[PDB]
């Protein structure tokens, strides 16, 4: 009789993402030494980051 | 040609072989219903029960 099929279970789970290597200076805003006023207020443009 | 009084036997003859090819038995095949729908999964089988 042919009465089931096996498979080994999994030990454990592995979950790996791409490299975020080769940031943009996101941080040139918080390092920054002086801002505007407030209704003087800048907008950084974060593209393709 | 058709006439009572006529007949015609064969005064001389020839051993043909010929070649029919009849089979017999096909492929045997066993698909499991749960591997068709995914394996390593608990969701394919309880679905599928």
């Amino acid at each position: 009789y042919q009465t089931s099929n096996f498979r080994v279970q999994p030990t454990e789970s592995i979950v790996r993402f791409p490299n975020i290597t080769n940031l943009c200076p996101f941080g040139e805003v918080f390092n920054a030494t002086r801002f505007a006023s407030v209704y003087a207020w800048n907008r950084k443009r974060i593209s393709n980051c | 040609a058709y006439s009572n009084n006529s007949i015609a036997i064969p005064t001389n003859f020839t051993i043909s072989v010929t070649t029919e090819i009849l089979p017999v038995s096909m492929t045997k095949t066993s698909v499991d219903c749960t591997m068709y729908i995914c394996g390593d999964s608990t969701e394919c089988s309880n679905l599928l029960l």
